[PDB]
């Protein structure tokens, strides 16, 4: 299959600012009829994707002129002339040319803003949920910027992987961070039979993570 | 105007099918090629496969060979996606896309396919207290299905909320919300999560108080 590649993952714009984004064909994709099909989305979570351009530099119809596609062959660029706020999202390109068709990953736009590091809280199992029999252990992350983050859980000093659930908020839109909940879940049986809970968050914003605990 | 209706979200059996729809209009039925695409939740698009309603011919993605099947009905201008045996990789946005040869498509606002054995099961609802600012949590566990509304105090409080994504495990839903408050406003001051239910039609109300 064609594969598509685009870059970056993911560029940190500012409003107003100008960016380019690439698409590269692993070959070529033109087609045998003489046109190349290739074809860039926007598409913001919940929703379609919106056609941009269509036939490597043609906009689709209503698309605002700060959009232009470019490119021959394998090589293949999207340009906005002035960065809004409704720009913001997950661009993919599209190739029509050779069955199957395939798409790029994806490449985010999203609000650029300072480094901040989470504010990280741990919050024990409540006693309604322990005398239902269950036992949850949450932390927040909240807050952070960059998007990328880790969160390790220890029980008692020991790692633990089994029934982490995780779950990551869109960019902020008052203050464009992100936050991340984490969520160990266990037996009560287990839960009473331990001592130190702990959720370590590893970020960009400093070498040694963040570590919130509880005893009971 | 090219339109393209689909059908409505599914809930799904695990082991169980389902057909999808997509009607079209403004335009003539037999002469645009219809296209599916899948997209997992936070994951990119994928193809599955094209159709053409005028002659029947069809191609697909041999990653779905075994997976999607496309049939057609002429008389109400309707293309249908049939997906067979459905496992948790099927859960998924499924979009219809349409084009006449060498002219670009239209796409369709996609169905929501979720697979799950669950019945409609209203929320458990957890106060998350802790051990300038302060954090409280609300634990909103094991209901079905999608969607609850999370506020707190009945929406008054919105500035430093964090109402995250849902999850399902073990076949129901969990999410958490967090929201962030002076120090001078909690315990001194009420805080209540509320959480609505639609398709059990319930609203419950916890308050967060000190451990
Ligand atoms: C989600 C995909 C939307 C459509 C992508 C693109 O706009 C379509 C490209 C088409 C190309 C690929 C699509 C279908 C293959 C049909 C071959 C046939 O006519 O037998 C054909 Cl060759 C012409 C061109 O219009």
């Amino acid at each position: 299959d064609v594969l598509m590649t685009q870059t970056p993952l993911s560029l940190p714009v500012s409003l107003g600012d100008q960016a380019s984004i690439s698409c590269r064909s692993s070959q070529s994709i033109v087609h045998s009829n003489g046109n190349t099909y290739l074809e860039w989305y926007l598409q913001k979570p919940g929703q379609s994707p919106k056609l941009l351009i269509y036939k490597v530099s043609n906009r689709f119809s209503g698309v605002p002129d700060r959009f232009s596609g470019s490119g021959s062959g394998t090589d293949f660029t999207l340009k906005i002339n002035r960065v809004e706020a409704e720009d913001l999202g997950i661009y993919y390109c599209l190739q029509g040319s050779h069955v199957p068709l395939t798409f790029g990953a994806g490449t985010t736009l999203e609000l650029k803003r300072a480094d901040a590091a989470p504010t990280v809280s741990i919050f024990p199992p409540s006693s309604e949920q322990l005398t239902s029999g269950g036992a949850s252990v949450v932390c927040f992350l909240n807050n952070f910027y960059p998007k990328d983050i880790n969160v390790k859980w220890k029980i008692d000093g020991s790692e633990r992987q089994n029934g982490v659930l995780n779950s990551w908020t869109d960019q902020d839109s008052k203050d464009s961070t992100y936050s991340m909940s984490s969520t160990l879940t266990l037996t009560k049986d287990e839960y009473e039979r331990h001592n130190s809970y702990t959720c370590e968050a590893t970020h960009k914003t400093s070498t040694s993570p963040i570590v919130k605990s509880f005893n009971r | 105007k090219v339109q393209l209706q689909q059908s409505g979200a599914e809930l799904v059996k695990p082991g169980a099918s389902v057909k999808l729809s997509c009607k079209a209009s403004g335009y003539t039925f037999t002469e645009y090629f219809i296209h599916w695409v899948k997209q997992r939740s936070g994951q990119g698009l994928e193809w599955i496969g094209w159709f053409y309603p005028g002659s029947g011919s069809l191609n697909y993605n041999g990653k779905f060979k075994d997976k999607a099947t496309f049939t057609a009905d002429k008389s109400s201008s309707t293309v249908y996606l049939e997906l067979s045996r459905l496992t948790s990789e099927d859960s998924a946005v499924y979009f219809c896309a349409s084009h006449a040869y060498d002219k670009e498509p239209y796409w369709g606002q996609g169905t929501l396919v979720t697979v799950s054995a669950a019945k409609t099961t209203p929320p458990s609802v957890y106060p998350l207290a802790p051990g300038s600012m302060v954090t409280l949590g609300c634990l909103v566990k094991g209901y079905f299905p999608e969607p609850v509304t999370v506020t707190w105090n009945s929406g008054s409080l919105s500035s430093g909320v964090h109402t995250f994504p849902a999850v399902l495990q073990s076949d129901l839903y969990t999410l958490s919300s967090s929201v962030t408050v002076p120090s001078s406003t909690w315990p001194s001051e009420t805080v209540t999560c509320n959480v609505a239910h639609p398709a059990s039609s319930t609203k419950v109300d916890k308050k967060i108080v000190p451990r």
